[PDB]
């Protein structure tokens, strides 16, 4: 019973560590430019959708001188 | 700067090279003497014609003289008439280095793209047999002629495009790890074509903004076949797209033909009550409803309140209705899932087997595939499969809420918190995987201790988990 | 800490809203399974909410725990996004004005 | 005194002569710049300079690949004038094989 | 030799002449600065 | 810690021998990379008995080992004789099926 609680100390370590590593995985890794592109890529994925509402999906060279 | 300055003096004072000024130019081109050639040869008191400059220009490229190619162009040289097709194939067949050409084959295979298939076709049929100035620029940007490609870029017809397309051709070859130095110099060269295209666009955006945004969606006559904006998102040019010019263009696009100065709630109070669009309550820019219901703000705002009202009639058919007959309230719940399926077969288009690699489009697709099994379990008339059809409807009610929750999770934290989220979401996807691995371990150490010790079937392959 | 607070307070206001949306979902998937299957009134419009608050496998128990992995993801992510919503967003001037605006309201 | 500037001149010169394939006539003895020159031509025949040396008794520089041992600084003049007259039909310096004399 | 300084002079001049509505007398031939001048007057009759 | 000043001047002197060996290696790495990595594993005829790379890890020279020259050498070492440009999964789909 004394290594079983040592297992209950080793098991609750390696899961709690992975919990807090998941808590701060965003922290590591010019931070202003990187979110505006990710904001751009999601909306342009949604702008790549059809621009019709949901129930109707079954229904469906002198400027260069400036 | 001392040898060539001394060798030029003994050449110039032979008193026979007044007619043979062409000897003094190839001497000063064999060395690198820009300031001496610009002052003593190209100074207009001597008689030259600038038409025999063409065999000197061809050696000024392939001997890596980036300062003389600017000198011959500013002294008058029609580059769009000099670049004949036999001149261009003397570059790719003879003066294209084999190390970068063998770097291109590995760049084409492992990272295949519509731009690289155009370039790999271009190097091939030039080594086999029009917009030609847009082909010399490719020749100098593949081999990382860092000072020479800046000169050929200044002659191109549309330069908001070609600075971004070369920034893609470098960054798609900066990932080949055969020579990390050449892949490193291509990375720092593409960053100063991003920067070369940022300030060329903000100067184009400090002027008339409607004139700038027409250039973002130009057809380009198939340079790479893409526009200037689509060439930036595929190359992940974060400095170009995060500028306030383009981010204004998206917010003017996402609000659509509605102006962004109405309010936020002022559109939402018009979705419920259709007569309020016809008033001056919306300030968009004869039949304004087609401009209203085609802007993607109201399209996304419709597919949330319809999706919320989808669940409230999915909950109502699951409590009051659903006795034995698939009644009229369930047939609309049948076809609305099919409506929510008939767009996914178009999401089965433009996917490339990698749009299912976000681990949430698949949970929407496994949702509908879990719903058709409830339909199969429904029309079987036996009470063992009727109740088994009710249960895999009820578990699918959670998934059609977890899509709605994932809509609210993204759409509120869409901003600076979109990199904190969805990097954290995989990190908890990993943690619960390590939890479920541990629960299989703790199940075996519980099954291997308690009774039914040797009482075994394929019972044990499914009891140890739950 | 007045900009860390009251930006975080809305972020947990959003998270518990996504919890209560999920509890209505888990209530229906509990009411639609257990008895009083067709025993209905306006009882059902009010019982489905409070019932999770007080609290045949042929192959269906293995996606149920996959639901119990997907549901506990999207709520825990919103918990930690609420934990660091204050982080994103001259930080010295922005709290002294928010300190000024609250006291001048009082 | 091979200064850190004086070794910048006579080592950039070896790479320039490597890019052109030159000859370097110098005093073929194991002292001074002439010893420092021969170390760079030894180290740069691995990447086309040919260092021809022309000369108590001075120790001979053991880095000149072709050695040409007062009564000897007159064939040096006879050599370069035969080179400077020598027209070659490649003809970039009008032919005539460009000569520099670093002093 | 249309230098990058010599094209700064004769392109700021075209915009100055645009703000005043001037005439530019020059050698009407397809060479030199006179060719470079005519490209700027072609590109500045749109504003 | 008998004399922290002499132990402090030895610390700031070793940082400009790290920096003296970073740029001497990146200049050796801006040229032929296979020629540079032979120098990393040189026998040295028992100067300290160690190579240039093993002398850095025992001294914890963080500026020398975090440079993109050496970190490329490890990633070329950890992938081994397999090229790093195949894919990531392309090796894993060959562990299961030996004819591939
Ligand atoms: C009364 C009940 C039954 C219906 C509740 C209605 C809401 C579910 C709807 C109506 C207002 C909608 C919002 C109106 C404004 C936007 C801003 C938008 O944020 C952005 O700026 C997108 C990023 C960009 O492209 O700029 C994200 C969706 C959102 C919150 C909408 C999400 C869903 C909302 C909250
Ligand atoms: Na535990
Ligand atoms: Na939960």
């Amino acid at each position: 019973t004394i290594p079983l609680v040592c297992i209950y100390m080793l098991s609750t370590n390696i899961l709690l560590v992975n919990l807090l590593v998941a808590m701060f995985g965003y922290t590591v890794g010019n931070n202003d430019q990187v979110w505006k592109f990710q904001r751009f890529f999601l909306v342009q994925e949604y702008c790549s959708r059809l621009t019709i509402p949901f129930p109707f999906v079954i229904f469906a060279n002198e400027i260069l001188a400036w | 700067n001392a040898i060539s300055f001394a060798l030029y003096k003994a050449f110039s004072t032979n008193e026979h090279d007044r007619d043979n000024w062409n000897g003094q130019l190839k001497l000063l081109l064999e060395w690198n003497q820009l300031d001496l050639a610009s002052d003593e040869i190209f100074t207009n008191d001597r008689n030259w014609e600038s038409a025999d400059l063409q065999d000197v220009m061809f050696t000024a490229l392939v001997k890596d003289r980036p300062k003389f190619v600017r000198l011959f162009l500013e002294n008058g040289l029609n580059l769009r008439k000099f670049l004949t097709t036999e001149v261009l194939r003397e570059l790719y067949t003879n003066n294209f280095s084999s190390l970068v050409f063998k770097n291109l084959q590995i760049a084409k295979n492992s990272y295949n793209d519509a731009l690289l298939t155009f370039v790999w076709k271009m190097v091939e049929d030039f080594r086999r047999g029009r917009h030609p100035l847009q082909a010399l620029f490719i020749w100098s940007v593949l081999q990382n002629k860092k000072e020479l490609s800046k000169v050929i870029w200044e002659q191109t017809r549309g330069c908001t495009l070609a600075a971004l397309g070369a920034s893609k051709l470098l960054k798609s070859m900066a990932k080949v790890k055969n020579d990390i130095n050449a892949a490193g110099e291509s990375e720092e060269l593409a960053n100063e074509y991003e920067t070369r295209a940022v300030e060329l666009f903000t100067e184009c955006y400090s002027n008339d903004e409607d004139l700038a945004e027409q250039l973002l969606t130009y057809s380009c006559e198939a340079w790479g076949g893409s526009n200037c904006l689509e060439l930036a998102v595929e190359a992940r040019d974060q400095q170009f797209i995060a500028q306030p010019g383009v981010q204004n263009f998206l917010s003017k696009q996402w609000y659509g033909e509605i102006s962004r100065d109405t309010k936020n709630w002022k559109i939402i109070m018009c979705l419920f009550f259709f007569p309020l669009i016809g008033c001056g309550f919306i300030s968009f820019r004869f039949l304004y409803y087609v401009s209203f219901f085609t802007s993607p703000f109201v399209v996304f705002s419709w597919n949330v309140i319809f999706y919320i009202a989808f669940l409230l009639l999915f909950a109502y058919v699951l409590l009051m209705d659903f006795q034995k007959e698939p009644t009229a309230l369930e047939i609309i719940l049948y076809v609305l899932v099919f409506v929510l399926l008939c767009d996914e077969v178009r999401q089965w288009y433009m996917n490339g087997s990698k749009y299912f690699s976000d681990l949430w489009n698949v949970m929407d697709t496994l949702a509908i595939f879990y719903f058709i099994a409830g339909i199969v379990f429904r029309l079987h008339s036996d009470e063992s499969s009727w109740y088994s059809g009710r249960v895999i409807f009820c578990l699918d009610y959670i998934v059609f809420t977890l899509r709605l929750i994932h809509i609210f999770t993204v759409s509120r934290n869409l901003g600076p918190k979109i990199i904190m989220l969805q990097r954290m979401m995989i990190d908890v996807f990993f943690f619960l995987f390590l939890f479920a691995v541990w629960m299989v371990a703790f199940g075996v150490a519980r099954q291997g201790i308690l009774r039914k010790n040797e009482h075994r079937w394929e019972w044990i392959f499914r009891s140890v988990i739950y | 800490k007045i900009i860390m607070l009251q930006r975080m307070m809305i972020d947990v206001f959003f998270f518990l809203f996504l919890f209560a949306v999920w509890m209505v979902a888990f209530g229906v998937a509990r009411q639609g399974i257990l008895r009083k299957n067709e025993h209905r009134w306006e009882w059902i419009f009010r019982s489905v909410i409070y019932e999770p608050y007080l609290a045949f496998p042929e192959w269906i128990t293995i996606p149920l725990v996959c639901i119990y992995m997907l549901s506990t993801n999207i709520l825990l992510v919103n918990l930690l996004v609420a934990m660091f919503g204050y982080t994103v967003g001259n930080n010295d001037q922005v709290w002294k004005f928010q300190r000024f605006f609250l006291v001048q309201e009082y | 005194a091979l200064k850190p500037r004086m070794r910048k001149i006579f080592s950039r010169l070896i790479y320039i002569a490597q890019s052109k394939g030159a000859w370097i006539f110098t005093g073929g003895t194991h002292y001074g710049l002439m010893k420092y020159i021969g170390e760079v031509v030894r180290d740069n025949t691995i990447s086309n300079v040919v260092a021809i040396g022309i000369a108590p008794l001075y120790c001979l520089d053991n880095n000149h690949t072709h050695l040409l041992l007062t009564t000897e600084a007159k064939v040096r003049t006879q050599l370069e004038k035969y080179i400077s007259e020598r027209v070659i039909p490649e003809s970039n310096y009008g032919g005539k094989i460009p000569i520099v004399c670093f002093a």
